[PDB]
DNA sequence: GCTTGACAAAAGTGTTAAATTGTGCTATACT
């Protein structure tokens, strides 16, 4: 009483997964491989709510606007101009 | 190991006159400072500091406070 | 050098501690850095590539940012490193410890502002704190904690220390939950928590010879007699059910799942049989108390348990 | 042997509030 579905990690590698008939087919499933993979049937459904992660620059523009950005990278070329 | 038993009382900075004194009739007491290469009391404690810390690099302050805080201390 | 330890401190030793004029340096050319990136890869989406000589220091803003960055770390790393050695002897290696700290460290060189003139080991101070400590409570337990839960367990134990020191004794649940403004039920839940487990591999012989871990019993393992007067039980069943009708023991088998091990609800079976549940329901009760006749149920009665 | 309607307990579902859990952060100076 068992309906397969295979999956396909990111560096190319397919697994096969065995899931109940009745069972509604997970598009993605963490594989054997320990990585993520991709049904090979329609979908694919979902961008899966993406949250980008935090990086150094947001960091440094909340503190420092962009103007002031600006006349520090004025004081730095200018500086290198001088030779 | 591999310790020339003159180079520490040359650690703590008698003179070899002193040696020859104090020794008096031991002959390799004599011959052993004869066989040392170690000359001074303060390049001695320096023979004596990179066997017992191998791996750091030693300093004036270093080397001497190392032979008086491991046992006078 | 001979240890571990000894070998990262030789490295980290050999860079220089800047003074506050530099630090207030490197960290404007990592911000210069940062911007003139930024704005590069703005133009990415919109193309206009510079002029040869304006792309060509850019790049160069970019490449002494990250040159900054990491001077600016490697010259720190020795406060790192001051600071783990209070944590050891805690359950985390001293150079995790170190490591960990080393993350903060990263951390507050990112956020860190020079506008503020203040010296950087004022602000990093924290960051490096706060990464070790959170890693502790992440790491230092075999079975983790979460953070909330080892903040608890420790408050619980600074107040039972200091309610030791006044009261010349340990305090009881009642003290510590009131001292605590906590239920006394709750802080003998905690103090189940904070439990560490032991290991399997300890000598306990104590001139016995063997280690703890071969004295737990299985207790899931087969039992040979019961597997042995189950498989019999199994047999005395099927004979008391062939003195039951066709029908009779065909609904108690489907009622109770005998041969597929799945049990069916009256309606179920009223669909194979063909009737409404309710007449299942009858032919329940009557079977049943044909079972309950002595004559079946004399011999099964030893199989009580 | 059998079915029908009324009926209440038991079992699932969906919806919400409470709780539990994860993460960021703290600016005298401290290497």
């Amino acid at each position: 009483p068992r309906q397969v579905a295979r999956y396909r990690t990111d560096n190319g590698e397919e697994f096969d997964v065995p899931f109940a008939d009745d069972a509604e087919i997970p598009g993605t499933w963490l594989c054997r491989n320990g990585l993520e993979g991709t049904l090979i049937e329609g979908d694919v459904p979902e961008p899966k709510k993406v949250k980008p992660p935090r990086t150094h620059w947001d960091m440094l523009l909340e503190r420092r606007s962009v103007e002031e950005l600006e006349e520090l990278l004025k004081e730095r070329l200018d500086l290198i101009k001088a030779k | 190991r591999r310790q020339p038993v003159t180079v520490l009382l040359k650690a703590l900075g008698w003179t070899n006159e002193q040696i020859v004194e104090r020794f008096g009739f031991s002959e390799i007491m004599m011959g052993t400072l004869e066989k040392d290469t170690t000359s001074g009391t303060d390049e001695a404690l320096l023979d004596i500091y990179r066997k017992l810390r191998p791996g750091e690099p030693p300093t004036k302050e270093s080397a001497q406070t190392l032979l008086e805080n491991l046992f006078f201390k | 050098s001979a240890d571990s330890v000894r070998a990262y401190l030789k490295q980290i030793g050999k860079v220089a501690l800047l003074n506050a004029e530099e630090e207030v340096e490197l960290a404007k050319r990592i911000e210069a850095g940062l911007y003139a990136t930024q704005k590069l890869a703005e133009l990415a989406e919109k193309g206009e590539k510079l002029p040869v000589q304006q792309r060509r220091d850019m790049q160069w803003i970019c490449r002494d940012g990250d040159r900054a960055k990491n001077h600016l770390l490697e010259a720190n790393l020795r406060l790192v490193v001051s600071l783990a050695k209070r944590y050891t002897g805690r359950g985390m290696a001293f150079l995790d410890l170190i490591q960990e700290g080393n993350l903060g460290l990263i951390r507050a060189v990112e956020k860190f502002d020079y506008t503020k003139g203040y010296k950087f080991s004022t602000y990093a101070t924290w960051w490096i704190r706060q990464a070790i400590t959170r890693a502790m409570a992440d790491q230092a337990r075999t079975i983790r904690i979460p953070v909330h839960m080892v903040e608890v367990i420790n408050k619980l134990g600074r107040i039972q220390r200091e309610l030791l020191q006044d009261l010349g004794r340990e305090p009881t649940p009642e003290e510590l939950a009131k001292e605590m403004d906590i239920t006394p039920e709750k802080v003998l839940e905690i103090q189940q928590y904070a439990r560490e487990p032991i290991s399997l591999d300890q000598t306990i012989g104590d001139e016995g010879d063997s280690q703890l871990g071969d004295f737990i019993e299985d207790s899931e393992a087969v039992v040979a007699v019961d597997a042995v007067s189950f498989t019999l039980l199994q047999d005395q069943l099927q004979s008391v059910l062939e003195t039951l009708s066709e029908r009779e023991a065909g609904v108690v088998r489907l009622r109770f799942g005998l041969t597929d091990g799945q049990p069916r609800t009256l309606d179920e079976i009223g669909q194979v049989y063909g009737v409404t549940r309710e007449r299942i329901r009858q032919i329940e009760s009557k079977t049943m108390s044909k079972l309950r006749h002595p004559s079946r149920s004399q011999v099964l009665r030893d199989y009580l348990d």
